RNA sequence: UAACAGGUCUGUGAUGCCCUUAGAUGUUCUGGGCCGCACGCGCGCUACACUGACGGAGCCAACGAGUUAUCCUUGGCCGGAAGGUCUGGGUAAUCUUGUUAAACUCCGUCGUGCUGGGGAUAGAGCAUUGCAAUUAUUGCUCUUCAACGAGGAAUUCCUAGUAAGCGCAAGUCAUCAGCUUGCGUUGAAUACGUCCCUGCCCUUUGUACACACCGCCC
């Protein structure tokens, strides 16, 4: 099962781990942590327009995004 | 220059570079491990994987078909999807470009090594005819290596994406990537080594 | 003022060609605009049914096939040589019609 | 004047062109040949103008239009009519052995572009939906 | 995008039914028995409520006011060729249904159906189908 | 008081025509909408003959016919008819509360189901 | 003149046949040939039915 | 070429023979039916999910059919596209029709759980076709919305636009395709081998078989 409490560890914890990893996607944020997918795309979309992760090429299932170098 | 149409640079970039692949590079990439030459046509550069021809008229006219088309010819599996190549394709691409993000090295070469890896060298086959109904120990051929190898490799992909929420591009990356390099991590080098070691009790 | 139209239908291709050839000799022999004939896509029915008049045996079917060729004439003649070449273009299983307006 | 015309198909689908003089204006029906109905089917209508450059393609206007098919069907169908258009146009219109390089360069880089693909689906038998499948006979 | 320090009170009865407290307001109205896909989508939307946020996150007045509207549609402007039942056999009005009420609406609409004593109803006593179907090779065990 | 919409039965018995085709299902009411007994009137007379000679009792003098593919109806209700089912002029005794529906609806006609199991 | 002994119709069966046959099985009105499959079998030269392919 | 003791005397004013013919094994009108089930066997269909489902949007084919009283359909308008409205195109590659299909693709959700995959199954109203739809023609607005979570032993088809998957046209029709015949789209792996299992032809050979090994015989 993944969780859906919001309790305001998740946000600080995506924000603080992107830098982790380049390839951002549903499928490897579920194993990265337990999201039921709502926040999987919502929080990317919200982390989009700040500098931190660049776009590449965005597809109706996924989009593909990279770090900062 | 550019005409009216807006022509992007990239396709003349591409052009410019010897035609490489759809984001890869094509000169510098041939095939490393021995016994497998003259059989996968690595040297043969298409932007597209599919090429709608004659694979089959002639007795080894699939020795000269793309390496990249035969598997996603091997993915065609599963009669749900009998005749999506669409769906194929972009599913290769994905995993082909997913793959070059985690290493820096050609996708393609992954490629060629992990089913030259994979490609096995003794056999079994069965002598029939009632009997004690034994086996033989024979090698095989190499265009049977590749048979193989693309056939093991689309079915333990087939097999670890069939209930999981990783996607199909992904886990087909994880089998090539996993095969290229010896990790023991692969159901299709698994499987070389079972029909090696059943071949060799036989024998 | 008075065009008339003329039709060509029929199957078998031998007497339509030649009921085809004798109007158009004609109106080359006389001048009547020289309009040549004019081939129409050919209607052809085509029917599948069964051979076995009972229900045993194996899963035959027959497909028979009815085509059908249409060709038109557009003349500037008169009524009386349009009645004339009416009346020597009589040939068994050509089927004309002309429509004046 | 200098212009010509040709055709291009791959079954049940055909792309006439007409060719003539210009300064670019490359079009397929009406969208560029940048902008069309699929996405992973570009590369296939690009294939022939890479191999000669676009510098040879700067003095053309070239407009296609394609009617029948499916959208493999299509594209094979237009690049193939683009292709025999352009070859057409530097036949009638360049030396001969300009043309021969450029045919002999689109015949060594070829994906069935200028020879005639005839591939076609054998008619149906009775006894099955299928021209050779057949229902199962249950053998007893 | 939305406040992530927010008020949870798990789940909550609702009409004799248990509505899911973290999960899809849309999943959890399913849930409640006598409700759909569509008839939830429009009832939700004529309620006027954020779709984005789950049922965990509602309040005592937003789900007063989506109960109500729901025990009562066809007085805020919902369609009545949407609804369910329409000219209630002993109503004799479009009467919406529920859960609680086909608990025993169906029992009732049996003994209907077998106190007149109809070839329907000694279909469903002896439990077979009622349409014209076919049992000869299906309808089996 | 209360048959198929909660409209009373002696209500029912005079009612309006097109109300009562309007408070039905759309099958049973467009069963009356476009044929109200095509050559059936004259089992609806003879059942009004019967209606009239045995009034003292709830199901008058039996009266025979050899149809049924209509819904009953309030004013010819409350009588008993046979009707052929194969073999038999099946007692039908029609009663007013389930006024919307066809005789055959409620009688039997072919063997249903129990697969027989005789002795 | 006779009541009940023929009743008229206008759709269905009981309307459309052929002059030696109307066993309403195995028949077509396709062109409106209205004849048995077997008639049409042993006519189908006649009317122009030949077996091109 | 011959073989089946194969099917059709319920296609056939094609027919020999047996039987019946008035209380007709003759014609005809009504109701029940061929579709009636505690099961065994078939040919096809549905999903068993993210390769899917839902929702918007760009759009790419072929073969075929239709009114002499009475079919194929366009246009403005009303609607719960299920219908009806009036002028109307069509006796026809001139009108439906250019049968702007499906599959596909750009984007958002369902996040992996027999759930929004799958609609077995039960109920209430909305219309056309048909003396009229119960034993719901057919679809429609809905709700209840389950088994099934790639299926053992056996068995069937298949060598390139082949299987597989998808859609469309016609047949039967007053109405009803899950069937059949054709078309087109997407589109693979596997062999260019063998008589080893399973059969067919030829030659030699053996025979106590010849309705011919499902034989003869102790
Ligand atoms: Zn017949």
């Amino acid at each position: 099962q993944h969780a859906t409490v919001f309790d305001k560890s998740i946000i600080d914890r995506i924000n603080k781990e992107v830098p982790a990893f380049k390839f951002i996607s549903v499928s490897v944020l579920v194993d990265r942590m337990k999201i039921n997918g709502s926040l999987a795309r919502i929080a990317i979309r919200d982390l989009a327009e700040r500098g931190v992760i660049q776009k590449v090429d965005q597809h109706s299932k996924q989009a593909i995004y990279t770090r900062v170098p | 220059m550019a005409t009216s149409s807006l022509t992007p640079g990239v396709s003349l970039d591409e052009n410019g570079s010897i035609k490489l692949f759809n984001k890869f590079p094509f000169e510098g990439v041939e095939v490393k491990d021995i016994s497998l030459v003259d059989y996968i046509t690595i040297g043969n550069g298409q932007p597209l994987p599919h090429t709608a021809g004659r694979f089959q008229t002639k007795r080894f006219r699939k020795a000269r078909c793309f390496i990249v088309e035969r598997l996603t010819n091997s993915l065609m599996m599963n009669g749900r999807n009998n005749g999506k190549k669409l769906l194929a394709t972009r599913i290769v691409k994905h995993a082909f470009e997913i793959i070059a993000l985690l290493t820096d090295q050609n996708p393609l070469q992954v490629l060629v090594d992990a089913v030259a890896a994979c490609g096995p060298r003794e056999d079994s086959t069965r002598i029939g005819s009632a009997g004690t109904v034994r086996r033989q120990a024979v090698d095989v051929s190499p265009l049977r290596r590749v048979n193989q190898a693309l056939a093991l490799i689309t079915i333990g992909a087939r097999e670890a994406a069939f209930r999981n929420v990783k996607s199909i591009s992904e886990c087909l990356a994880e089998e090539i990537i996993n095969a290229a390099k010896g990790s023991s991590n692969s159901y299709a080098i698994k499987k070389k080594d079972e029909l090696e070691r059943v071949a060799k009790s036989n024998r | 003022v008075h065009r008339i139209r003329i039709t060509l239908t029929s199957r078998n291709v031998r007497n339509l060609e030649k009921v085809c050839s004798d109007l158009v000799n004609r109106a080359k022999d006389k001048q009547l605009r020289v309009k040549g004939p004019v081939r129409l896509p050919t209607k052809i029915l085509k029917i599948t049914t069964r051979k076995t008049p009972n229900g045993e045996g194996s899963k035959t079917w027959e497909t028979y096939e009815m085509r059908i060729h249409k060709r038109l004439i557009d003349l500037h003649s008169p009524s009386e040589i349009v009645k004339q070449i009416t009346s020597i273009h009589i040939e068994p299983g050509v089927e004309v019609e002309v429509t004046i307006a | 004047m200098q212009s010509v015309q040709c055709f291009g198909k791959k079954g049940n689908a055909t792309a006439v062109a007409h060719c003539k003089v210009g300064k670019g204006l490359i079009k397929v029906n009406g969208a560029p040949l940048s902008l069309v109905q699929p996405e992973i089917l570009r590369m296939k209508v690009y294939e022939p103008i890479l191999v000669a450059g676009a510098d040879k393609f700067a003095g053309v206007d070239i407009r296609v239009r394609v009617s029948g098919g499916g959208h493999v069907s299509q594209i094979y169908a237009i690049r193939q009519a683009i292709s025999k258009a352009i070859v057409a146009y530097y036949q009638k219109f360049v030396d001969e052995h300009s043309k021969a390089e450029l045919k002999k360069a689109l015949i060594t880089y070829d994906r069935t572009l200028l020879v005639a693909d005839p591939r076609r689906m054998e008619p149906k038998k009775f006894g099955g939906h299928g021209a050779r499948a057949r229902q199962q006979k249950s053998y007893r | 995008s939305l406040v992530v320090p927010d008020n949870f009170q798990h789940i909550l009865r609702l009409l004799n039914t248990n509505v899911d407290g973290k999960v899809k307001v849309m999943f959890a109205m399913t849930q409640i028995k006598g409700v759909g896909r569509r008839y939830a989508n429009i009832v939700c939307k004529k309620a006027d409520i954020d779709m984005s946020k789950r049922a965990g996150e509602l309040t005592t007045e937003e789900l007063e006011r989506i109960v109500t509207i729901i025990q009562n549609p066809s007085q805020f402007k919902i369609p009545s060729w949407f609804l369910n039942r329409q000219k209630d056999i002993n109503d004799g009005k479009s009467f919406q249904l529920l859960a609680n009420n086909v608990d025993s609406k169906l029992r009732e609409d049996l003994e209907r159906l077998k106190k007149i004593q109809t070839h329907r109803g000694l279909r469903h006593a002896l439990d077979l189908r009622v349409r014209g179907q076919h049992t000869k090779t299906t309808g089996r065990r | 008081t209360f048959a198929y919409r909660g409209v009373e039965l002696e209500q029912l018995l005079d009612l309006s025509a097109e109300q009562l085709v309007d408070l039905f299902h759309a099958r049973a009411r467009r069963r009356m909408l476009r044929g109200l007994g095509p050559n059936a009137s004259r089992f609806i007379r003879k059942l009004r003959k019967a209606k009239s000679e045995a009034p003292l009792n709830e199901k008058p003098a039996t009266v025979k016919t050899h149809l049924r593919n209509m819904i009953i109806l309030p004013e010819m209700v409350g009588s008993v008819v046979g009707i052929y089912n194969g073999k038999l002029f099946n007692q039908v005794e029609i009663r007013p509360e389930m006024i919307g529906h066809y005789l055959g609806e409620f009688s039997i006609t072919y063997k249903p189901t129990k697969h027989g199991r005789p002795g | 003149e006779n009541v009940w002994f023929s009743h008229p119709r206008k759709y269905g069966k009981g309307s459309r046949q052929c002059a030696h046959t109307g066993r309403r099985l195995g028949l077509i009105r396709k062109y409106g040939l209205n004849i048995s499959r077997q008639s049409f079998r042993e006519y189908a030269n006649d009317i122009g039915f030949v077996k091109y392919r």
